């Protein structure tokens, strides 16, 4: 799952 | 072990870096904002019951699963640490004998062509299940009170998952204590004999001594056979024995000595010993274990939250599921420091046999004396019929017109003129019609 | 970020004489945060809009030196 | 137009479910109104952001070519 699976679109 | 939230296994840096499970669901009333805001982000979360429940939920299990995952996969135990279980497991080992090479023969060859090897005496594990839950608490005013500054937020979450994985840790080691205590129990070990190595100065410099000539016997080049649950005649290289030493006993000797009784220094041991106190099975002292004696295996790993509405509070639930499994063909020492009998216990070469009603079967009996005597092996059959015989060499005769199912059994007696103390070995033989 | 047409529906909602105190909250934090991002879109564009801006003259400018430059040769 | 301060005076003032109809009225009025005018500005300025940057996507591929002639020679 990792912390990717929950998308960060405030990431840049 | 003392987790901080500057150990941030995944994820970007700073605060801000999670405040985004508004994306995957909620989204119109925190602010999608990465600056200094801390009250907007604390009113739009704060709003209501909905928005509260679905961002402590997502924020509690997802977040700490992987937390707590990541960090518990690299503590001082990852060498028995492996992964999930593999599927097909088939609970079964499968060792081969270390046998010699046959010798090249032009007319022995051409007689035979087809023939197979001998059996590779396939026995099932040793596993124990493990399975709880810690059932920690979440009290209303600290998601109140955790958001006047970005580093409450930190303080919050880092103090839920030390206060949640730190008793984990001390579980995992007491499932380990005691599945040596169990494994001793049932008297798998091959033991040591030493005695009293807190008396005297003496006394532990003669226990480093006999530490050093296991642990060199153990690791000799063309095999040993002595030490394991049967005679099977493995090797286990020196960089992966194991000890697991009483805290005490450990206490006296200085780090060196034991260290130089291996053949590394200092501190390639602080990963190679684990210090455990109490055994409490009799006079266990210390043990000798190969690195692929111990395996642990996980199955479930999983958060689940609830809500009461009438106390303004949410509960916890870590469900950890694991098989600790016990391999029987490792090298094993028990190292216990008691009384002991001489023969500990026997063990009866091809187990499991498939013999024919005409055929003969040839078995051998390794005794396990902790003395330097020499002690006579008197075979018997049990069974029950007519024209089955065992010689006293261990050579069993089956006799034609057969069905029932044979046990050979050797027995060796350590008694005197009373003679309450029998030391057994089985072996369970099935019969095949011709 | 919402809609003229979006943001007129949380208008008459509001409008209401009577309405239970648990949504009358709720619609007005949604329009704080709908505020909040349109602003900040606002300054964030305003500033792309004067860095693009001079970043299109130095694009001519360096168009008309390297024509020359070409020629030249 | 509005500064985020300011227009949270209004949002706190359609707090009170006890405040009159009519200041009510007037009051969601006054969002309506600039909001109305906040989109306006967005709009223009956010068309005109998509004027200038084709013509800076004609400039740096047209100079995108010109610096390959400048490493020719």
């Amino acid at each position: 799952l990792n912390k990717l699976l929950d998308p960060e679109l405030a990431q840049s | 072990m003392r987790i901080t939230f500057n150990d941030v296994k995944t994820s970007l840096g700073i605060t801000e870096s999670y405040d985004i499970v508004n994306a995957i669901r909620f989204k119109s009333y925190v602010p999608l904002a990465t600056a200094n805001n801390v009250a907007e982000v604390g009113a739009g979360i704060l709003i209501n019951q909905t928005v509260q429940n679905d961002f402590i939920t997502s924020l509690v299990d997802r977040i700490g699963l992987v937390v707590i995952r990541q960090v518990s996969l690299n503590n001082p135990l990852k060498k028995f640490k492996k992964g999930q279980i593999p599927l097909g497991r088939t609970i079964e080992e499968i060792y081969t004998d270390i046998t010699k090479e046959k010798q090249y023969d032009a007319e022995e060859a051409e007689q035979k062509v087809f023939e197979r090897e001998m059996p590779n005496v396939k026995t099932l594990f040793h596993e124990r299940n493990r399975q709880g839950f810690y059932h920690q608490t979440i009290q209303d005013d600290s998601l109140k009170t955790a958001f006047v500054s970005w580093g409450n937020f930190e303080s919050f979450v880092s103090s839920i998952i030390n206060a949640i994985y730190n008793s984990a840790e001390v579980d995992e080691y007491e499932y380990m204590k005691l599945l040596v205590d169990n494994y001793y129990s049932k008297g798998l070990f091959t033991t040591v004999k030493i005695d009293e190595p807190t008396s005297s100065t003496g006394a532990l410099t003669e226990f480093v001594k006999k530490m050093r000539a296991t642990a060199r016997k153990l690791t000799l080049p063309q095999g040993s056979r002595d030490w394991n649950s049967m005679a099977v005649r493995t090797r286990s290289y020196m960089e992966d024995l194991h000890l697991i030493i009483d805290a005490d006993l450990e206490a006296e000797l200085d780090v060196d000595v034991l260290a130089k009784a291996f053949n590394m220094n200092r501190t390639d041991f602080l990963g190679n010993v684990t210090v455990i106190d109490g055994f409490a099975s009799t006079g266990l002292e210390a043990v000798l274990v190969d690195k692929d004696w111990f395996m642990v295996y996980d199955n479930l790993h999983k958060m689940e939250t609830v809500r009461n509405p009438r106390g303004l509070y949410w509960n916890y639930y870590y469900h950890v599921w694991q098989t600790l499994s016990v391999s029987r063909f490792a090298n094993a020492v028990a190292f216990v420091s008691g009384d002991v009998p001489a023969v500990t216990q026997v063990i009866v070469s091809p187990n499991i046999a498939a013999v024919k009603q005409g055929g003969q079967q040839q078995f051998t009996a390794y005794v396990r004396a902790t003395n330097a005597k020499d002690h006579k092996v008197v075979w018997s059959v049990e069974g029950g019929s007519t024209g089955t015989a065992i010689t006293g060499d261990g050579l069993l005769s089956v006799s034609g017109n057969e069905d029932n199912q044979l046990t050979v059994k050797a027995t060796v007696d350590i008694g005197t003129e009373d003679k309450p103390k029998l030391v057994v070995g089985e072996a369970v033989v099935s019969i095949r019609p011709n």
